[PDB]
């Protein structure tokens, strides 16, 4: 994962 | 359901272990007669029986099976094994299994193959094999694409869908003849026409390495690309919608991707083993990006970049997100977590290593320093709660997809990064990367737990004859297996230090026991009157050393450049010397430590460890501070004051104080930019300028209000010639909307609807939430729920922007209480960003009335539950209780301080 | 408590009836060593035993008794009676009694005397004998003053405190020698020094007429006065703080009071029997004014008037309130309600007759016409609910002081006035006043019920040989004994009329049965193409008459000048003819009926009797309407749309529509006033101008926003030279604060704190609630609760102003839910204005979420209860349920209509 | 009573  | 049956338990049995799979998938990119987009597939999994069993339990989610030879699947022997007949199959929905009940038992250490034929919806749900949509003119383009992490590979084909069940995968995609099929590997031979219908092509891909199911990617589109072979021989391609590629918006990604990949390969002495690494930007994407091995997927706003319209902040996001996902090729893909409880081994590493890669690509930006704000202080907010969790949670607590998704959080990412920053600091990066190279070599194509990491770092320590107060394991277990962090309190009269678990609320109840008693082994760096002293290790709750004793005018500060994951308090005499230094010559204290002094003191005040007026006094020097970091630390800490006080008598004086503090900086930038014609050369100065404008306008500096309204008006008069520099757009748009009315809002909404850049749409989408008009915020909330207006990927992010507006608070909280099932079911109740919504809507709560609403909300929704937001609700309850007490204790003193210091 | 004991029941026994009282009261206008202001008193009541009894039950509230001859009271014989010994006494707090238990029984038709000596707090609680305070420079002036109605005479001395227990009263006040004592009557002989202490004087007053306890007044002050003998020989004095009298601010009251008193004496052929009528203005006063016989008390803003700073609206309030309280000298004082269930016999009369008196004093103002807006349409809002109540409630339902205070409401006042307006219309005022003269003559110094009124009106009808469809009793019982009113629906194709009980919600549940079946006997006036037709009486649910049939281009309207208490609906063809008339020449329809067409249609739309677009279409002609009344009717009806929609997407288009409709009128006034240098000559045109400014500014007319901000800025620059005409001040102040920020608010707050006119302070106090900033509204809410900042008399009024602001809605509702005990106990939970607070805070509710909060609020506060707001809570529940349905049914159609008609 |  970036969660954003 | 009956817990004695294996198919009602969330973890797979240890009885079967897959070896390899072939999967054929065929998406249908036009709707059927039902109006549904579907995909059809088949699979064969070859697996080994590890312990005799009469059941095959395999994951399956939202798949419909075509019967073959009388059952949902066919079971065959391998190498002469003779499997029993199938009795019957069942789909068990809660645990997401296909359960194959057999008429006898499989044989230990024998292989078998199971064949399936299935169909699923190619839904717009951003999970599994799903559809993304965009327009090229008036033509609807539909893309089939994937997101498997954490637990959605099973939504595309039946599989043993846990990260330690590694296997090789043989992928075939059947697709319209005009569209390109992409997967992890390169195609195996040419694409051939489908015999039944030559309007379709069949593309088979080379076998993957041994890898986890969550890393598989399958994509069918008509995207274009740019490409370049990286210096390590790996082919890099940047894929996106044709118009973006033609416009050159993939060029920045191409500039940085291969060089970063090569950098990591060298730094960790471990080659990237695949022939290519595709980067691809999707119009609809749940997360920010995803490290699929060989086919890295991104939101458009994370990969594409327009040098004429994207900001410097956007550019930083692109290089850092690319660096992050590339870091995972080593930390996550080659070597993978054994189970999700140790997620920081993937995400904490990528969160730290991203800075090394980004710094390599952009060495003039000084990005590594931003770790203090973006990781350390970010996570310390939640990690000072009793309801935080350890970096490595016990594996037995993490079972459901909701519990797994919940861990994609500030602990796993930013505490992970912080502890690695600390480890690198006390070992040196040379020793650190040596141990990591050993770790990667030993565990390549396998799975690890936190103990495996310590063993290999220990090997490097032992080889270098480095002496530590104990083993790496025993030092680092203190930071990994118990939650929280210490405050280190210094008495400079005597040179004594002590540590205790730092809790924002003294009265909070830590119910998670620690076998380490919430005592840490702490590497302590320090400076005396600006000169670095010898390093020290604090091993006990208290110690004495002349390193920490002062006399006369001398001051000391601990944690130089905040490399250690801890806060620091001093006797009040040393604090006064620090404040004197800040008044005399603030440049004598390193910039990171100026941020530290501000952020630590504000947190300490909340915990009743210093008076609040001490923390506010630490902000007085900001009137002459030009650096980005200390201002950003102050604004971050004062966010809490705004949340606590922006519906109270304290708010006027608070705004008056910030107005006073920022005015000279705002005037400095007005002059230095030649009245906003230019931007600063240095990235940190660019960020300082943006914060100065944002702060000036939010707090009522008249020159700022005039500037933003003037610029926005000039834009409205010339819509195709935007006069606002990209760096300034978010803040100008927001403040022009806040200062304006329906006309400005409607203009910005039309600009949003007509946007041809995700970066531009994002700035407008946030700005629209800045309206001071309740009716406009209500209307905007209704748009967030309409997928024709705001993409589903952006719905809860926009809701958060609305609740952050003081006028949007009641609106959104009432909406959340009234629409819980809808949000839970349709807006990602089991996914990654759900905790963010709960956090945002509750963080203002500071009254018994709001607490009672929150408690009633918990009670009323027991049956639905809170999915991946369960811990966030517990944290919201704890914080709300702390906030009620804090406001009572501080409101008068704070009102008086802002009133008396704002003049 | 045990209901079998008479002292646990709320109504007095019928066993004892007082004849006369002497009361001596001594207020102490400096605090004692405890910090308490107290009064000390004594009393003797002479009473007649009507039925043998062994207990004396008399009212007593918050009085402490000095023991005399071994008991709380002494019981003596009269005319040879020989009372039994006293056993013991008790104070029973819920029913507010002193209970004297006797060792034997009193004798039927014998007299007795009871002597008491007592002390109470001279509290700042605005009830009973209480204190009012003002400053003259830095000197604290403390006034002892009274408010007895309804049930507080018992808080000053023990008495049989029910209105039908009439008696004569012999009052003595003992007071500092320098201060003037006032009461109902004139002093009896000279004021003598107190023997024990010559720093005090003793003032005895002449015996009152036979009268009710609630009309007693006792006042000690150093006020000054102006005086003039009225043409009927009665002495009028206007008393107020010395500075107000010296400034001439009592002069307008002196100009009108005597002339109105004489007018009423002539009109009702019934002299005022007392030698004087004092009017006195108090700095602290719960109500607006109170008709105490011979000593009429007022808030300062109801009696005083400054020709250089008070508005025309303020002047209208002064003459109307004086006229109202003077009307009571006949309808209330000379002739008094038997019990509070028939309160309209006092308040409905004063509410109607006030217009006759005010019109006498100011014949050029045309005040009588304002009854349609200020009474008829005002009360129809609540009287269209299932939870309304009849004009005369059954006496057995009205028992507690809370239930009594609750009836000082729109029904008793404005429905009372409306039904009397209707009665005067169908009888003629000549016949009406003839019957009233008979009523007053027969029942002078006695008590009446509604039936007594009908008997005397019947006598006049019979004398004039007037023919009605039945007796006055049977006509008027339909309007008096059942709640509500009819809608009369006309089918102009056939000339049929029908009636039904008008309910705003078709689905509401009328649970109060009516012996009249909710059928009325209705006097119907009408016009055909502007010409008045013959009168008609509708006696049945349906009828046919050619008066109501039309053909070709002809239209008819019923209820000329809205003299009848009913709404009117037509077939849609007649409505279209009416709309055509409004487009062709709106002046062809009488001005009151233009208001009718607008107000009736909006109400009918709510009830699903006409489409909402029909009601909105009736507002289209307003763009060329200059008259006050139709605009005010529209704005009143559209208030509901604002309450329903000002937190929704509908609000922008609504504001755009009102902006369009009002702009030409605003521009007309800009030109006609020579750019705001002058005000119109005619009062109604003055009011039209104020509404045009208010409407233009609220809905975003740029010329208006510039005007109000410009004027307020000019005032800030010259604080002692206010450039804003008094008529414009409320609207300029509110809109300048709404458009401005902290600086404008702080300026207005300082002006409020330093105010030397109640009229000016009131305008500022309302304006401060117009801030759009939540933090400022929160801070202001905190000030309303501080009696050093906002007088207690003004606390809930200011809270209401805050909740009316869309930004203040959540703030105040959350406050009310969180502070119910405080508001109930300390802010008039058993008094007159409490229903107003509940009504104001709940009238926006239109969501299931808000309904659930309201239901939970009811449940959570069961134990405290809701005092005089009990019915208002039931009404709020009914309306909220209606609102949820109405918004669902209307939001799309209304959004589209405002969007399509605002361009 | 005026309630005001
Ligand atoms: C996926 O493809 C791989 C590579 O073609 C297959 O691996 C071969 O398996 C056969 C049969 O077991 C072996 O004898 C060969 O040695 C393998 N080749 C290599 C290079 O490993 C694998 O069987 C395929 N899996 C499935 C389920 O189809
Ligand atoms: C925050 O700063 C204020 C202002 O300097 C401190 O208050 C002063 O303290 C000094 C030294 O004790 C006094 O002599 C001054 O008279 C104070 N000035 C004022 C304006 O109050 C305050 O102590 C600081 N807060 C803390 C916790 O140290
Ligand atoms: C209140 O004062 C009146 C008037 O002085 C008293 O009335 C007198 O009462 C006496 C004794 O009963 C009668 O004989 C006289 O005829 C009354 N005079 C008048 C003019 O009515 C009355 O008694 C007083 N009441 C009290 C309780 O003191
Ligand atoms: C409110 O007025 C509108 C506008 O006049 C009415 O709609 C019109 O009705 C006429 C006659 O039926 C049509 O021929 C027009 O085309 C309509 N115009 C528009 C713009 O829609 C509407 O009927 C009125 N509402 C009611 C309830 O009568
Ligand atoms: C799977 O089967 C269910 C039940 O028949 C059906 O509702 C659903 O549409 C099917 N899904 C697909 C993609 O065909
Ligand atoms: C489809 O198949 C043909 C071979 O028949 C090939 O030439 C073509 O490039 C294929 N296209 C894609 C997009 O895979
Ligand atoms: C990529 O690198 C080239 C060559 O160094 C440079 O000219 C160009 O500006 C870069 N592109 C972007 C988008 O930064
Ligand atoms: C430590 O040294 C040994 C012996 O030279 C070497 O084989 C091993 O790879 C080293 N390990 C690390 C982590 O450097
Ligand atoms: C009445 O008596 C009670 C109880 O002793 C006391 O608290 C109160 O102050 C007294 N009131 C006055 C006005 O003296
Ligand atoms: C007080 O008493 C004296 C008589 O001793 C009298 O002259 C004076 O006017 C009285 N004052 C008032 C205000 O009643
Ligand atoms: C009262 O009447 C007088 C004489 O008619 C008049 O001059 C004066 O203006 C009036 N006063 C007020 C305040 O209206
Ligand atoms: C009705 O007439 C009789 C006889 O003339 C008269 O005594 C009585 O006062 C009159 N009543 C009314 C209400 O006019
Ligand atoms: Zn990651
Ligand atoms: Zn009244």
């Amino acid at each position: 994962x970036v969660v954003d | 359901p009956d817990q004695s049956k294996a198919w009602n338990r969330y973890r797979l049995p240890n009885t079967l272990k897959p070896d390899s799979y072939r999967v054929t998938l065929r998406p249908y990119l036009t709707p059927n007669d039902r109006g549904l987009y579907v995909f059809k597939g088949s699979s064969t999994v070859r697996f080994t029986c590890k312990e005799a069993t009469d059941v095959i339990i395999i994951h399956s989610k939202k798949l419909n099976y075509t019967l073959s030879q009388g059952h949902r699947v066919v079971l065959r022997g391998v190498g002469g094994s003779q499997p029993p007949d199938i009795d019957k199959t069942e789909l068990v929905e809660p645990t997401e299994y296909l359960v194959v009940h057999l008429k006898g038992s499989l044989v230990k250490d024998s292989q078998y193959e199971m064949d399936s034929e299935f169909e699923g919806e190619l839904a717009d749900d951003l999970a599994g094999f799903y559809r993304s949509e965009y327009m090229e003119g008036n033509v609807r383009k539909v893309v089939a694409t994937t997101q498997m992490q954490a637990a959605d590979a099973r939504k595309s084909f039946p599989c043993f869908d846990e990260p330690a069940m590694k296997a090789e995968f043989n992928i075939t995609l059947i697709h319209p003849k005009d569209l390109t099929a992409l997967s992890n590997m390169l195609p195996k031979g040419p694409s051939t026409p489908l015999p039944e219908d030559p309007n379709w092509n069949v593309t088979e891909f080379h076998t993957t390495p041994k890898m986890s199911t969550y890393l598989l990617a399958f994509i069918v589109s008509e995207f274009d690309y740019v490409e370049k072979q990286a210096s390590n021989g790996v082919l890099i391609r940047i894929w996106a919608r044709p118009s973006a590629i033609a416009a050159g918006h993939g060029d920045y990604a191409l500039n940085v991707t291969g060089p970063i990949l090569n950098f990591f390969a060298g730094h960790y002495d471990t080659p990237y083993p695949l022939p290519k690494s595709d980067q691809i930007g999707l119009p609809d994407f749940n997360a920010g990006a995803m490290e699929n091995w060989g086919l890295v997927t991104y939101r458009e706003n994370s990969l594409l970049f327009d040098p004429l319209s994207s900001s410097s902040s956007n550019k930083e996001r692109v290089v850092t997100v690319i660096a992050h996902e590339l870091a995972h090729q080593w930390f996550g893909n080659l070597v993978t977590i054994e189970w999700w409880n140790d997620l920081w081994l993937n995400e904490g590493f990528a969160s730290y290593v991203e800075y090394l890669g980004a710094d390599y690509a952009e060495p003039t930006w000084n990005l590594k320093d931003l770790m203090v704000l973006n990781d350390v202080y970010r996570v310390m907010a939640v990690d000072a709660l009793a309801s935080s969790h350890p970096l490595s949670t016990p594996a037995s607590e993490i079972n459901t997809p909701a519990q797994i998704s919940e861990l994609f959080d500030a602990i796993s990412y930013s505490k992970g990064a912080s502890v690695l920053r600390m480890l690198s600091s006390f070992l040196s990066e040379d020793v650190f990367k040596q141990g990591l190279a050993s770790y990667l070599h030993t565990f390549a194509y396998q799975n690890t737990i936190y103990l495996n990491l310590w063993d290999h770092l220990q090997e490097a320590v032992n080889n270098r004859s480095i002496q530590l107060p104990t083993t790496v394991r025993d030092i680092m277990n203190r930071w990994t297996l118990q939650m929280g962090f210490p405050v280190i309190t210094v008495d400079t009269s005597t040179g004594t230090l002590s540590q205790e678990h730092f809790l924002l609320d003294p009265d909070s109840n830590v119910t998670r026991p620690s076998e380490f008693n919430y005592v840490w082994i702490v590497p302590i760096t320090s400076i005396r009157d600006g000169r670095q002293q010898q390093d020290y290790w604090l091993i006990d709750v208290r110690a004495q050393n002349d390193l920490f004793s002062t006399s006369g005018n001398e001051w000391v500060l601990l944690n130089l450049n905040v490399t250690g994951y801890y806060r620091v308090n001093y006797d009040e005499e040393n604090w006064r010397k620090i404040q004197t230094q800040l008044q005399r010559d603030h440049s004598a204290i390193p910039v990171i430590n100026r941020a530290q002094i501000i952020n630590d003191a504000f947190n300490l005040a909340s915990a009743h460890k210093v008076p609040v007026t001490l923390a506010l006094n630490n902000t007085l020097f900001l009137i002459e501070e030009r650096q980005y970091m200390p201002w950003e630390a102050a604004l971050s800490s004062l966010s809490y004051f705004k949340l606590m006080f922006d519906r109270s008598e304290v708010y006027g004086p608070m705004k008056n104080y910030l107005k006073k503090q920022v005015t000279p900086l705002f005037i400095h930038f007005r002059n230095n930019t030649n009245n906003w014609r230019e931007i600063p050369e240095n990235l940190m100065d660019q960020y300082s300028e943006v914060n100065a404008i944002s702060t000036a306008c939010s707090n009522g500096v008249p020159e700022c209000e005039e500037m933003v309204s003037g610029l926005f008006k000039q834009w409205m008069e010339n819509p195709n010639n935007n006069p606002i520099h990209p760096n300034l757009r978010s803040t100008v748009y927001c403040n022009a909307i806040a200062q304006g009315g329906e006309e400005e809002w409607d203009f910005a909404w039309e600009q949003f609807r007509n946007a041809t850049l995700v970066n531009e749409a994002d700035k407008l989408r946030a700005a629209l939430a800045c309206s001071k008009e309740l009716w406009i915020l209500n209307r905007y909330l209704s748009y967030t729920l309409n997928p024709d207006l705001i993409r589903k990927q952006d719905a809860t992010s926009t809701i958060i922007s609305i609740t952050n507006n003081v006028i949007g608070q009641g609106l959104v909280w009432d909406f959340v209480q009234s629409n819980w099932k809808k949000l839970f079911n349709d807006y990602g109740g089991g996914s990654f960003s759900f905790s963010n919504l709960i956090q945002a809507v509750t963080r203002r709560f500071s009254t018994e009335y709001e607490l009672q609403q929150l408690e009633q909300f918990k009670k009323d929704n027991e049956e639905t539950g809170f999915g991946s937001g369960t811990r966030a609700l517990e944290q919201a309850l704890e914080k709300t209780k702390a906030n009620i007490k804090w406001v009572k204790e501080n409101k008068e003193v704070v009102l008086q301080w802002f009133t008396e210091n704002s003049k």
